[PDB]
């Protein structure tokens, strides 16, 4: 390249959609009821076989700590519009936005077996915990340390980028950023709302209707609640719960049995609880650099150089929606160091000489804003003999009076 | 309870694939996670990937490139193939159900010569006394040697095989029998060689 | 990938005392994502105990696990002589689980002297060509035995191989197999052939010696 610039000249605002699990449900096995459960000789059962129920509860209670470790790095990094939409994104007084509702009525639909039974025959009362473990033969659901309502809170306090600086002031300093200026913003400021506004629509569109992007939070779920079901489907039809139906071995054959499932379901859930810390991992760190701060990275809170985002609180999830900005229609550009007219060599004060084949302008390095030579535009130093790239052109002083 | 076995072949050439299974008998590939656990010979563990039924395939960042795992229709097995086979990857290959429940490892030996069978000579006492049998000349190393078909299984030694200057295996199994019954019982050996295909039973 | 080092890396322990293993990370691991296993000679590895100090099922109260963050210790309380086995320590909370390099344990007893048995060739390997003769030294410990061959009284070197099994787990004994593999034209050329073991074991060196 002798004297050529590649310069963009339009650009598109775009939203995506990042979808992570950050926390797994909680089980827990009360032991003296998965041990002799009916048998009503509860001394003799729980003091050979009854040792090996506290070792299991004592990784699930290990498991249950590290998912709300898992809550609590992803969404309490915080304590506490113009012409763009946010009506279906902020929320709207049960404290939940409109794009929240559509992820919690579309992911609760992926259990509909243990779990959905335990939360019906909870009857939304805590205190019948002792009760509800009776006839679901021992096991048992701890709510979370932060609710779904602290959750929703927090979100709403971490939706506290759309902020004393207006939010068109805001979006310009994001844009001076990444490198382009404020008049970019202040000018187009109709096409990015529109553009944003659609996208926001599409994101409607794409989240609902088809599954699309919930194909890695559904099936994460739908896996949690196979892996309790099948617990439950290999504790009652076969291996069955004591009941009140020389027959030492038959009880030893049976409560050996029932052991032995849940160590397969312990050993299988700390594999599942290592991929939900990876990406509760993952989440913290896209909360902590693409929220709450402009990245400078590139490609990595989403397609693009990366703008803004926003946090929505899905269930056991997080939904990112990343704003980022994409050039386009790039073209090539004569380039030239400084312009002699009258015997002075002119300087660009900010920017670059272009020219498009016929005219002579000034625009910035990132951007094609044209703007027509002036005095105001450029400044003197020098004569013409010196500069090697000089080019011939005209500055038009704005003081033309009569 | 679930049962896991490791089947494939036992020597491969270079610059070839491997292609073991793993059948599980007793239980479904439906809704568990399975790995593929190698160990070389005298040497630690190496764990090379897990998979679920449905997906979530996830291998080891260094042997990435050239391995994969998939699960079957047949809702009993899964494969591990893996490319570019060099002569630092034979190794006794273990099939497991997470990280518990392992099965039976299947030695799979890399080089490029031939399956040279066993041959079986009886070493017999020389007048408790000790009475054996010794291979000799055979490439790989899954050889099984048992004595009287199952039925004599105390005071067997069956030795580790020794590498010879020929570059085949060499193995010995002794056991020792009471001198009031040195001729009074029928004691044969039994080999068995599986890419070879030979079962040879010799008296003594 | 996180290294996990082991630093006792052979013991020899005496029947009803105590076991300590260290594993140590390089990075700091989680107090639910390490697991034990042992490893007797020609088996498949068997879990011990999964998270820190969380048994299994089938395995007794001496096996207590403890430890958090890069220092993990596996006890064994009252060992016994069906312990000799390789021990592992394994990660599964990152992405690449590592294993480590392992502890085999040992087990100590009274000094064993050998019982010396001599092979030699049959006809089978006459009519081939080679001629094999085995020493065999059944039952002994520790594992410090010397074999020699002499041939009309002459000491060989270079032909002879060695191969030492594990120890037996009912009791801690080893066995020892020498061959000498030489051709038929040497094997015709000498009368008298001998296998002289010396051990701790034995107050004179034991010879066995054959002819045709
Ligand atoms: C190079 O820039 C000049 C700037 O003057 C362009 O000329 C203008 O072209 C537009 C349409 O693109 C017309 O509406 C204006 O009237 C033109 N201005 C003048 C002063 O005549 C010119 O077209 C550009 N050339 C190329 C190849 O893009
Ligand atoms: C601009 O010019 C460069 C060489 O300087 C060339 O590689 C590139 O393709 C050109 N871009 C266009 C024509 O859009
Ligand atoms: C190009 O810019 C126009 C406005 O000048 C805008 O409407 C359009 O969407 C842009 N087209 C692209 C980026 O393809
Ligand atoms: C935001 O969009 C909704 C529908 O998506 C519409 O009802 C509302 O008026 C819009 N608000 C504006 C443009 O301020
Ligand atoms: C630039 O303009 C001057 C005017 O004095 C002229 O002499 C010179 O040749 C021009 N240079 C060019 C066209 O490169
Ligand atoms: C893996 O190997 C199996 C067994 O030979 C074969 O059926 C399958 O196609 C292979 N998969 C590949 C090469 O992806």
């Amino acid at each position: 390249s002798n004297n050529s610039i590649a310069i963009p000249t339009n650009f598109t605002i775009s939203v995506t959609t990042e979808i992570l699990p950050v926390s797994m449900t909680k089980t827990s096995v009360d032991c003296t009821m998965y041990i002799c459960g009916d048998s009503t000789e509860c001394s003799n059962l729980l003091l050979q076989y009854g040792s090996f129920c506290t070792q299991l509860n004592r990784a699930l209670t290990g498991i249950a700590v590290e998912q709300d470790k898992n809550t609590q790095e992803v969404f309490a990094q915080v304590k506490q519009f113009g012409g763009f939409n946010f009506s279906q994104i902020l929320p709207d007084p049960s404290k939940r936005s409109f794009i929240e509702d559509l992820l919690f009525n579309k992911v609760t639909l992926a259990d509909a077996g243990f779990i959905k039974q335990y939360g019906d025959c909870l009857g939304d009362i805590a205190a019948r915990d002792l009760i509800c473990a009776q006839k679901f033969n021992g096991l048992t659901v701890l709510p979370p340390l932060l609710t779904d309502e602290m959750i929703a809170q927090y979100t709403s306090a971490l939706l506290a980028g759309t902020i004393q600086i207006p939010f068109p002031m805001q979006m310009a300093y994001r844009f001076e950023g990444i490198g382009v200026t404020q008049n970019v913003l202040y000018e187009n400021q109709k096409l990015i709302a529109n553009q944003f506004n659609s996208a926001i629509g599409k994101i409607q569109d794409s989240l609902s209707s088809t599954p699309s992007a919930l194909g890695k939070l559904q099936d994460v779920v739908n896996q949690n609640a196979q892996a309790l079901n099948f617990l439950v489907k290999q504790l009652s039809s076969n291996c069955g719960a004591i009941s009140s139906v020389e027959a030492e071995v038959q009880i030893q054959r049976l409560i050996t049995c029932r052991l032995q499932s849940l160590q397969t379901y312990v050993t299988q859930m700390l594999i599942r609880a290592a991929e939900y810390r990876a990406s509760a991992n993952l989440a913290a760190t896209k909360m902590s650099e693409c929220v709450l701060g402009q990245s400078k990275r590139v490609d990595f809170c989403g397609k693009g150089y990366h703008l803004m985002s926003f946090p929505q609180s899905a269930p056991h999830g997080v939904v990112f929606l990343h704003v980022t900005y994409v050039p386009a229609q790039e073209k090539n550009f004569t380039t030239a160091p400084a312009i002699c007219h009258d015997g002075k060599a002119h300087f660009p004060r900010e920017g670059v000489f272009v020219s498009n084949g016929t005219h002579w302008f000034v625009t910035q390095r990132n951007f094609y804003e044209p703007q027509i030579i002036t005095t105001d535009n450029t400044f003197v130093s020098g004569n013409c003999d010196v500069v090697i790239g000089i080019v011939n052109n005209t500055v038009y002083d704005p003081l033309q009076p009569e | 309870q679930v049962q896991l076995r490791e089947s494939g072949p036992g020597l491969v050439k270079p610059s070839e694939t491997l292609s073991l299974t793993c059948t599980v008998s007793g239980g479904s590939t439906s809704g568990y996670y399975w790995s593929w656990i190698r160990q070389p010979p005298g040497k630690g563990l190496e764990w090379i990937g897990y998979i679920y039924d449905i997906g979530s395939t996830n291998y080891n960042p260094s042997l990435k490139s050239r391995v994969t795992i998939s699960v079957s229709t047949s809702k009993n097995q899964f494969s591990l193939n893996l490319t570019s086979v060099t002569a630092a990857d034979t190794a006794v290959y273990y099939c497991a159900r997470g990280f518990d429940s392992w099965g039976q490892g299947t030695l799979v030996t890399v080089s490029s010569a031939s399956t040279k069978g066993p041959s079986v000579f009886p070493l017999a006492p020389s007048s408790t006394a000790a009475l054996g049998c010794l291979v000799k000349d055979y490439f790989p190393e899954p050889v099984t040697v048992s004595w009287n078909s199952g039925a004599l299984t105390s005071g067997v030694h069956t030795f580790p095989a020794v590498l010879q200057s020929s570059g085949l295996y060499s193995l010995s199994s002794v056991v020792t029998v009471p001198s009031s019954s040195l001729g009074t019982q029928t004691y044969i050996c039994n080999v068995n060689h599986k890419p070879s295909n030979t079962k040879v039973d010799k008296r003594v | 990938e996180i290294v996990l080092t082991q630093s006792p890396g052979t013991l020899s322990l005496s029947p009803g005392e105590r076991a300590t293993l260290s594993c140590r990370a390089s990075q700091s691991v989680s107090s639910i994502y390490l697991a034990w296993y042992q490893q007797k000679p020609g088996q498949a590895p068997r879990l011990l105990i999964f998270a820190a100090s969380s048994r299994a099922i089938g395995i007794p109260d001496r096996f207590s696990g403890s430890g958090s963050g890069t220092d993990f210790t596996l006890t064994i309380s009252r060992l016994e002589a069906e312990d000799f086995a390789v021990y592992y320590c394994h990660q599964y909370g990152s992405s690449p689980w590592t294993f480590g390099q392992g502890t085999k344990v040992e087990i100590k007893r009274t000094v064993a002297a050998p019982s010396v048995f001599i092979f030699p060739p049959s006809d089978e390997q006459l009519k081939s060509g080679t001629a094999s003769v085995v020493c065999l030294l059944n039952n002994f410990y520790p594992r410090e035995a010397k074999v020699q061959w002499k041939v009309d009284n002459a000491l060989q070197s270079g032909n002879s191989q060695e191969s030492v099994t594990e120890q037996d787990s009912k009791d801690s004994t080893y066995s020892l197999s020498s061959t000498l593999t030489l051709s038929k034209a040497d094997y015709e050329k000498h009368k008298v052939y001998a296998c002289e073991v010396t051990h701790q074991g034995l107050s004179s060196p034991v010879t066995k010696s054959f002819n045709r």
